[PDB]
């Protein structure tokens, strides 16, 4: 009552993972992404992966 | 002039190499130099090599990436994520950017090879990659833009202010190297068994040959180390 028109606008936000986002496992290991490290600097196995 | 007794290699030897995998050797090396050369080359290979990927996509009748094309099982988001996976190898020299208009109809599956009949300057290296499943009566008219870049450029940076309406920018993973693995084995030269032998295993996407990738990484390393003259 008292409203002649109802206007709605939906906005979709695609949010990538970034520093400060909260990640957690299924065992209570919550945490905050501190650094997005280049794949060249990240530890690699004997197979180069 | 004191560099007399440092045993330096003569060449780099290619054991086995395809357009996608290559195995290389580097010997003889002074102790500790194998790790230096291998790690520098691995970092430059996984970091700075150029490549080709898609920057913009426009599907007819689709205004935003959160919509659906009639008759297509996959939404526009999944189509975009699949389009991100297409790999290109340059066929015509000096071609840095190309606009491809794609019109596919009468098929039950849109594969990356269907883009090849419309692409002139680039070659699709994985034509078996499925973009989307459609009905036999679905006509798909899409426009993709292929550009040259390095590393990773997010879709936010790829957004052009003069792009036509309905153009959807996409994330671009330009890197051509999938994996670099190196090993260091001892090598015996005459009486000394302490010399080192370097083994290189490079997996590429096919856009750049492993030997060419090694050469370009070495070129970057030389360009960086000349500045200390």
């Amino acid at each position: 009552a008292g409203i002649m028109k109802l206007a709605k606008v939906y906005i979709a936000k695609k949010r990538k993972l970034k520093v400060g986002d909260k990640m957690a496992g299924r065992h209570g290991n919550k945490g905050i992404v501190a650094r997005i490290v280049r794949q060249e600097d990240m530890p690699f196995l004997e197979d180069g992966t | 002039m004191a560099l007399l007794n440092f045993q330096k290699p003569d060449k780099v030897i290619m054991i086995d190499s395809t357009d996608f995998e290559g195995k290389f050797e580097f010997r003889p090396l002074e102790p500790g130099y194998g790790l230096t050369v291998g790690n520098a080359l691995r970092r430059v290979l996984l970091s700075s090599l150029e490549g080709f990927a898609i920057t913009s996509v426009r599907i007819d009748g689709v205004e935003h990436e959160f919509s659906v094309v009639p008759g297509v099982v996959e939404d526009v988001t999944e189509i975009i994520l699949n389009l991100k996976q297409v790999r290109f190898k340059r066929q015509i020299d000096d071609v840095e950017s190309e606009t491809v208009s794609i019109s596919v109809s009468g098929k039950e599956q849109l594969t990356a090879g269907d883009f090849q009949k419309f692409i002139s300057g680039y070659q699709v290296l994985n034509p078996d990659l499925v973009i989307c499943n459609m009905g036999p009566k679905v006509s798909i008219n899409m426009e993709i833009v292929i550009e040259k870049g390095r590393g990773y450029v997010p879709a936010e940076e790829n957004k052009k202010s003069n792009a036509p309406l309905g153009s959807i920018a996409v994330d671009s993973v330009y890197t051509p190297v999938k994996n670099v693995k190196y090993s260091i084995e001892n090598y015996r030269v005459e009486q000394k068994t302490d010399y080192e032998k370097l083994v290189f295993e490079i997996i590429t996407d096919g856009s750049i040959h492993p030997k060419d990738a090694l050469t370009e990484a070495a070129k970057v390393l030389i360009h960086h180390f000349m500045l200390f003259s």
